[PDB]
RNA sequence: UUAGGCGGCCACAGCGGUGGGGUUGCCUCCCGUACCCAUCCCGAACACGGAAGAUAAGCCCACCAGCGUUCCGGGGAGUACUGGAGUGCGCGAGCCUCUGGGAAACCCGGUUCGCCGCCACC
RNA sequence: GCCGGGCAGUUUGACUGGGGCGGUACGCGCUCGAAAAGAUAUCGAGCGCGCCCUAUGGCUAUCUCAGCCGGGGACCCGGCGAAGAGUGCAAGAGCAAAAGAUAGCUUGACAGUGUUCUUCCCAACGAGGAACGCUGACGCGAAAGCGUGGUCUAGCGAACCAAUUAGCCUGCUUGAUGCGGGCAAUUGAUGACAGAAAAGCUACCCUAGGGAUAACAGAGUCGUCACUCGCAAGAGCACAUAUCGACCGAGUGGCUUGCUACCUCGAUGUCGGUUCCCUCCAUCCUGCCCGUGCAGAAGCGGGCAAGGGUGAGGUUGUU
RNA sequence: CAACAGCUGGUUCCAAUCGAAACAUGUCGAAGCAUGACCUCCGCCGAGGUAGUCUGUGAGGUAGAGCGACCGAUUGGUCCUGUCAAACUCCAAACUUACAGACGCCGUUUGACGCGGGGAUUCCGGUGCGCGGGGUAAGCCUGUGUACCAGGAGGGGAACAACCCAGAGAUAGGUUAAGGUCCCCAAGUGUGGAUUAAGUGUAAUCCUCUGAAGGUGGUCUCGAGCCCUAGACAGCCGGGAUGUUGGCUUAGAAGCAGCCAUCAUUUAAAGAGUGCGUAACAGCUCACCGGCCGAGGUUUGAGGCGCCCAAAAUGAUCGGGACUCAAAUCCACCACCGAGACCUGUCCGUACC
């Protein structure tokens, strides 16, 4: 699996990515999609490559963004989507314990976030940090660039919004 | 090879069999028992012996249904060179009356026959005798005039077999005469050239071989 | 100048080894009906030609008119109309992947 | 000259005979310096010569920056020692500003369209590192040779690393 | 097919070279022009007619790599070049890093002296 | 009928590194430019067509060259010889039992009517062209089949009017005759080639506009111009470097020139001169110095340095 | 007569949805039109559609490369050897592209895709980047793909259409982006380390920020060669034998223009001499010899900071002040500041239920 946040904003550019930014979902800055390593994946996201950050979350560090930016078609109450607000305790979306056993199942692989508990993407995340890299989008993660790979490089990112 | 930057033509080609830019021009014309992929009564010469064959081809294959070759004549019949052109019209008769009506000759299939009225009995047949055919392409070779290969033609033509051709473009007769002048149809067997090469000062005999292709049209054993 | 051997170049041309006349085999196969066959030119060939722009690209065949396949891209033409004119031959290549 | 709007490749083929005419002959003597035939590939010390550049050197630039450069190859007595040996070809040919093309810079004229440039004066071209020209013999001395082309750069617009034998 | 005919792919099949095979089953070379037919002149070829004689050509079979070609190992080379990103460097030309791809020449060693389809056939 | 700017009305095109002169990139074909689909500009590079052919068309049968060698630059015999000798014409492409050659036959270079593509990528638009059918009638072949002109892409032209081809329709109450009007089609021109019947001057000029576009000045640029630096071939009797100093390379200035066609055409007053102020170097003299191919004298070259100084007349509007 | 103009100017209330074209074909046409592309509105239709990616089946000859593969250029030698191509190709990408399936996204009350109809505007464009062609070049001319300006606010860049962040309902709280944290000015006179002495520099990009083929044993860092405890450098200090000016040559030629020879003697050692030098000598030097303590020495390449090739016109400049174990530069790093972006409360509009 991957998470996707876009840092770099399509001021213009380029038109073919930024289509495949959306369609991911994602039309915003910062905002956050999941996405499941496959073949039609894998492509779009190297398409977007340097717009993005990118990388497995480690789970339980995907919990922690779920609960507090999370879900629901309609953007509303429980807005927390806690597990109650998750998995039907009683008759409603479910699937499983409705927090980390929820990111558990998606980390290996499906249910995505709309199949079960049909709460759709995207993340909205924030967006802080003490800042992210260096300023400006750069050539990559070695060197000062929020670009690329590392399990626990979106960690911090994704940590902190 | 060669630094294989060249492509070589080759297939039947390489060292010659076939031809190219001919046996494609045989084959349109859909011939042979069936539809075929390559259909010929095809005639080929050796230094003594001639060769007739006659069938439509295979993905791999260029089957022939039934076959001549002045060799196995005499089976009956006799004793005599066979690098002549009578002898040459035996053979390229003998094969008709095998490929020419035995096994099976023009299209002629069990099931309905191809798309048109068409029915074939036995004696004439109805509806024309039109319908049998076959296209005799000499191998490399070369068209000439009286010609054996054009010989072979014309014996493996009034065999049953109906094939294109253009008279005119054949020895006539004597080289290969009729027997008689007024009717065409005859088996008839010449081999005047070698006779009256010597008056009949001895040797030569034309008259065996009218003898020959008495017992090919008749009912005789294969 | 202007003319159906505009410029082409190489597209059109056909080089060393495959040079001469080609078999006859692919120009006398027969398409029926919906098929989708692809389009090209091959070189060595003087008739059953299409255009030159509109080369390449797949159309479905349709019935045939006079000796030549109604086929030609009947696909569409760039973002565009399937609007057709078909008069290939079997010559250009047929099948599908 | 100068050779400016020269070289610098800012332009794409031909030299082309067919095309073009009243091409003026160079004026870069004989490229086969030393004695020839023998091999002078047998030898201690080696080379020099390394553009460190892009490119276009005219013949102007190259005929007296070289044979600059043989002329203290004399030094190894006449005919005895090294083969000089130069590399590219002043191939290529330049037009320069006959008012009729386009206008602005050069190969632009008047008008738009029209003269390209008249010929005049052709110059190889070469990358950034290719060897101009080169050949040696037995150390003879520390290294004539190599003051050659001390002197033979310094008359190119690049700047040629010496290159270690 | 202990030798054939028609092909497909169209050099992995090309170029060159060694060895073996038949004599009446095949392919030829071969023998010979009365005829059909033929050479701006020649039965050379084309065409026809035929088996006295051969395997020497061709052809078929086995094989050789020197040249050409195909593919592969290893080296060159993760080099040259390059899609995406960077308050990385440099006066600048230009370079670098991260990410995703990735060559050619040439060298050394193997591979390749066709593969396949239909038909007929001691 | 002829003469007839004496007089009247008009026209006298477009493109175009402003315009004009030159040219046409004004209709059309090929290679390249063109960035490996398609499309793609310039007064972009190379170069062609506005015909020719009754065979140089169509079909069928049959199918060895340049050149070299040897034997008697013509010709005859032999050998070598995959192609260096074709296909009307540009270019590119196609072609070998052929599309090329030779021989024979033949008129499909036919009439009629379509489908489609092109013209005009995508995406509408005519003439023209092409591909592929059918109906009818032929040609050649044994037959499949080929032939809708010349292997493919240039060789083209509206409406009105006339002439021409075959049959038919029709002309004002009516019949006959004459002479007309029409349906389909062929030929005749518009090359500024999707078609007006068409020469110039204006400094006597006028209007509408344009900085969409020139002259003058320009802020940008710095090829040009001025000056410098690096390297130092060479010359200077010997001696690169007292002095002179090429080739090539790197710069600085913004005094010349050019470019920008960027700014202004509801207007930024021309050249030269004059008068009056300030500045630049990169110093001509003067001060203080270094070198010398510095005896001295007179110089030559270089350094610091801008305090001060650095004119009068003859020709020419002249600079 | 209120002449006509394709030419300049002007054309007066609010708001909401969508939202261009500066291109193609024809035109006595290029300061204009028409028809297409493109924008919008309405009616119809009915279930699929395809801006992204992956795979499959196809199309391709540009980059590069190569030419004992055509072709045409282009060296030398007695087969070796030296070079090239917009109008070359035995090869050959990335990549663009037809079609299909898959995932994605989208559509069936927001009706897509598409069909028919009404109304346009528009056919002076421009800039950045990539690829270009012309030209010495241009803030040049002319293409192409794309994003932007035009018609796009707001933050940054000293100022500044198109450079960076960013695409914007009102109001509010919060966190960041680009960029910045010595002062002017919000946030550091931040940490570990090194270079720089030129005020180099404090200048991403560019008409705009120049600098190409002056000097520095100031100091730091890195590399390479050679010499050293058989004692180097100083390495440092001191010295620079007889035949003989070797023979020849030459005006001269005496170790040192050149040719030949390079012996012998006396020696602790000393070449018929390593370089400088003279007209030739002389003279200096090595080469060569002696002494001296004891450990590194010397030659050279590169980089960092600083110091003292390179000329312009009213008053110098990195935006300014001013800065040097930095407030410069390079390699790392920590904490902050800083938009209308992102998050968050309420409200408004529009669409839909």
């Amino acid at each position: 699996l991957v998470f996707v946040v876009r840092i770099k904003g399509i001021n213009k550019i380029p038109p073919k990515p930024r289509k495949v930014l959306q369609l991911l979902r994602l039309t915003r800055i910062n905002s956050g999609t999941f996405v499941k390593v496959t073949k039609a994946t894998l492509e779009l996201l190297k398409l977007i490559e340097p717009y993005v950050a990118y990388g497995y979350p480690s789970y339980s560090t995907i919990r922690q963004l779920v609960y507090k930016r999370g879900f629901g078609k309609i953007n509303k109450q429980r807005v927390p989507l806690s597990d109650n607000a998750i998995i039907e305790a009683n008759l409603g979306k479910y699937g499983i314990l409705s927090i980390d056993d929820l990111i558990h199942e998606i980390i290996t692989v499906g249910p995505h976030f709309k199949q079960a508990n049909n709460f759709l993407w995207p993340f909205k995340l924030s967006n802080p940090s003490g800042g992210w890299g260096v300023p400006r989008k750069f050539k990559h993660f070695i060197q000062g660039g929020s670009f690329g790979n590392r399990e626990e490089f979106i960690n911090k990112l994704v940590k902190s919004m | 090879a060669y630094s294989s930057r060249f492509q070589t033509p080759f297939r039947r080609r390489r060292e010659g069999k076939t031809d190219y830019y001919q046996r494609k021009r045989l084959v349109t014309q859909h011939k042979a028992k069936y539809n075929t992929p390559k259909y010929r009564l095809v005639v080929r010469f050796t230094n003594k012996d001639i060769i007739c064959q006659i069938i439509s081809s295979t993905i791999t294959g260029d089957v022939v249904l039934a076959a001549a070759y002045s060799h196995e004549l005499p089976r009956y019949g006799i004793t005599h060179g066979l690098t002549n052109w009578a002898a040459a019209y035996a053979t390229g008769l003998l094969i008709a009356r095998r490929t020419l009506q035995r096994l099976g000759l023009d299209e002629t299939y069990k099931g309905v026959e191809e798309v048109e009225g068409e029915y074939e009995l036995t004696e004439a047949v109805e509806d024309g005798p039109r319908p049998f055919k076959v296209f005799l392409d000499i191998g490399l070779q070369r068209t000439t005039t009286g010609a054996r290969v054009f010989g072979a033609l014309k014996g493996a033509s009034d065999g049953g077999l109906y094939v294109p051709h253009s008279e005119n473009r054949f020895p006539g007769w004597d080289f290969e005469t009729e027997e008689i002048d007024p009717e065409l149809l005859r088996s008839y067997i010449f081999g005047g050239h070698v006779s009256q090469y010597m008056e009949e000062l001895a040797d030569d005999d034309e008259e065996r071989f009218s003898e020959l292709f008495k017992g090919y049209l008749a009912d005789d054993i294969d | 100048s202007h003319g159906y051997r505009s410029r082409t170049r190489y597209m059109f041309q056909r080089d060393f080894r495959k040079h001469g006349a080609v078999h006859l085999s692919t120009y006398l196969k027969v398409y029926k009906v919906g098929d989708i066959v692809d389009i090209k030119a091959n070189g060595s060939i003087q008739k059953g030609m299409p255009h030159k722009f509109y080369q390449g690209k797949t159309g479905v065949v349709y019935n045939v008119t006079k000796s030549s396949v109604g086929v030609i891209i009947n696909k569409m033409v760039g973002n565009r109309y399937l609007e057709k004119r078909l008069n290939l031959r079997v010559e250009h290549i047929k099948h599908s992947k | 000259r100068p050779a400016r709007c020269y070289r610098y490749q800012k332009n794409k083929p031909y030299p082309k005979s067919r095309y073009n005419r009243a091409v003026p002959d160079s004026k870069i003597r004989i490229y086969d310096l030393g004695k020839k035939k023998a091999t002078v590939d047998e030898f201690p010390l080696c080379v020099h010569l390394v553009s460190n550049e892009l490119e276009q050197l005219s013949s102007e630039a190259l005929e007296a920056a070289r044979i600059c450069a043989n002329k203290y190859m004399t030094t190894v007595s006449g005919r005895d020692a090294f083969h000089l040996r130069v590399r590219v070809h002043p191939f290529h040919v330049l037009r320069i500003n006959k008012m009729l093309s386009c206008a602005g810079a050069d190969r632009l004229q008047q008008g738009m369209r029209g003269a390209w440039g008249k010929p005049h004066g052709l110059a190889a071209r070469v990358d950034i590192g290719q060897i101009i020209f080169s050949v040696r013999t037995k150390d003879s001395n520390k290294d004539v040779v190599v003051e050659g082309l001390r002197r033979a750069r310094y008359k190119f617009p690049g700047q040629q690393k010496i290159i270690l034998s």
